[PDB]
């Protein structure tokens, strides 16, 4: 009596979510900072269903129901019975249980599901990262976006992924001054002229291009001397050349 | 198939 | 100070276009990767240079190697009851002496399979022979 | 291929059987013997494969290889001991084959 009713759901599924760019993502999500039957269908089946395939359809939708079934797939913790991610689980699923807890901004169990989801997970070190600073930056918690940028730009050992968390971090800082310049179209203000100053002095990221771009070189290969005079030649000529050299 | 839905049905907003 | 700041913050934005330009490149080429002299030598570099078999000398040459790997990876007792040497040996050299003959015995194995991999197969064989033959 | 131990022992008699016909319609091929005491050692039954050695030997006792082979066997399966004991009377039966010496 269930597997009659899919077709129509999955129809219903494409008709509803589709009625519902690497600068604009910041600017928008940067903006949000200034403040179901067919759920049930899919939630009745899911009960005796019996596999991820289905379960694929379901998390298109409907957030407190789609955390709500998920809690049944996901391991208890041992004295918290906190939701911890499995590997019996595909990692994109694991994802959508992620963007669930995100959406109904229940912070301290999206933190804390971020926690050992990194923790489960080499190789996709890039797509979390930059997606929790996706979660600081639609929230008010501006400053630790520039801390967790920062504590991880010094933590990549290849240049592709380099090059993908310093671009993002690049157009963040430029969209939020140009954000905040534009906000003053007096003490919030001062706070204003304030900021202003610190993203704009936090752009010297266009200063220090080639010691970063090095630096991921030294994390690579550290005992490989032609970059470290490479990372000499890059000092601005003024006795600084002691303190690499001492290095 | 896994017939667990005795004596129970589906679940207003919806 | 707001248009100064405006300007400022314009042409940073300039460098930056221009700074993540050049990082992309940077990244692309890191995916991509991923995807009469004679009068000079020595008599040292000339003795060496003069340099470019029975069982007994194949023997030797073996001892010689197998002593070669050996240096590269770095009590007695006589029974009265039974009239019986007995031997201290530690056994990690014991499992380490078993453990380098079976994979040595394992490398000739596969190599000389390789080379076996490069009308019928013992008559092809004849033919190969007679080719060493001529 | 095999479940049970019957069925092992079925397929040891099959083998043993070829083995020790070949071997007795000619007992000169001395890989022949090699490998019928390579088959034992697969087997785990070192008191066989033994056994097989000292045939062959007692057939050839001149031939290197097969002392070769035969203090190999010993020796990978960490029984050293034996293996000194045939090393001495390697070299007490052949003492100018400075292969055996070396060994």
């Amino acid at each position: 009596r269930k597997v009659w009713d899919p077709v129509i759901k999955f129809v219903e599924e494409k008709v509803l979510p589709l009625t519902q760019t690497d600068e604009a993502e910041l600017i928008n999500v940067l903006l949000v900072k200034g403040f179901i039957w067919s759920s049930h269908i899919l939630e009745r089946y899911l009960k005796v269903a019996p596999q991820q395939k289905r379960n694929e359809s379901l998390a298109t939708l409907d957030n407190i129901t789609i955390k709500s079934v998920y809690e049944k797939y996901l391991p208890q913790d041992e004295n918290s019975g906190k939701y911890l991610p499995s590997s019996e689980l595909p990692f994109e699923l694991n994802f959508n249980y992620l963007a669930s807890l995100e959406k109904l901004g229940l912070d301290n169990q999206y933190e804390e599901f971020m926690r050992q989801m990194n923790g489960i997970y080499p190789d996709k070190w890039l797509f979390l990262i930059l997606s929790l600073a996706k979660y600081y930056i639609s929230r008010g918690r501006l400053d630790s976006c520039g801390d967790l940028l920062k504590k991880s730009l010094q933590q990549t050992l290849r240049y592709s992924d380099f090059d993908r968390i310093y671009n993002f971090y690049l157009l963040f800082e430029q969209e939020c001054s140009q954000f905040i310049l534009g906000k003053l179209k007096f003490n919030q203000k001062d706070w204003t002229e304030k900021l202003q100053a610190h993203m704009a002095t936090f752009e010297s990221l266009i200063n220090l291009y080639d010691i970063y771009l090095n630096d991921v070189a030294l994390r690579q290969d550290s005992n490989l001397v032609e970059t470290w005079m490479k990372r000499v030649s890059l000092q601005k000529s003024a006795a600084e050349k002691c303190n690499v050299y001492s290095e | 198939x896994x017939x667990x839905x005795x004596x129970x049905x589906x679940x207003a907003l919806t | 100070d707001f248009y100064k700041l405006d300007e400022k913050l314009k042409e940073l934005k300039r460098k930056r276009v221009d700074v993540s330009i050049k990082s992309r490149k940077l990244a692309d080429r890191e995916i991509q990767e991923v995807s009469e002299k004679a009068f000079h030598y020595t008599v040292q570099e000339y003795d060496a240079w003069e340099r470019r078999i029975s069982y007994d000398q194949l023997a030797k040459l073996s001892y010689e190697k197998t002593l070669r790997n050996l240096a590269t990876q770095t009590k007695v007792q006589k029974d009265t009851k039974t009239g019986k040497i007995t031997i201290a040996d530690d056994d990690k050299l014991v499992n380490k002496l078993a453990v380098s003959l079976q994979s040595e015995s394992k490398k000739r194995y596969e190599a000389r399979k390789r080379q076996m991999q490069n009308i019928n197969d013992k008559n092809k064989q004849f033919n190969e022979k007679l080719s060493r033959e001529s | 291929d095999i479940l049970d131990l019957e069925e092992l022992r079925e397929y040891q008699r099959r083998k043993r059987t070829e083995y020790e016909g070949y071997l007795k319609r000619n007992r000169l091929d001395m890989g022949q013997w090699i490998r019928y005491a390579q088959f034992e050692i697969e087997q785990h039954d070192m008191r066989r494969a033994r056994s097989i050695f000292e045939r062959a030997l007692l057939v050839d006792s001149s031939f290197i290889p097969l002392w070769i082979r035969y203090i190999d066997a010993e020796l990978k399966v960490k029984c050293i001991n034996h293996a000194r004991n045939l090393m001495n009377r390697a070299i007490s039966t052949l003492p100018r084959v400075d292969k055996l010496w070396y060994k």
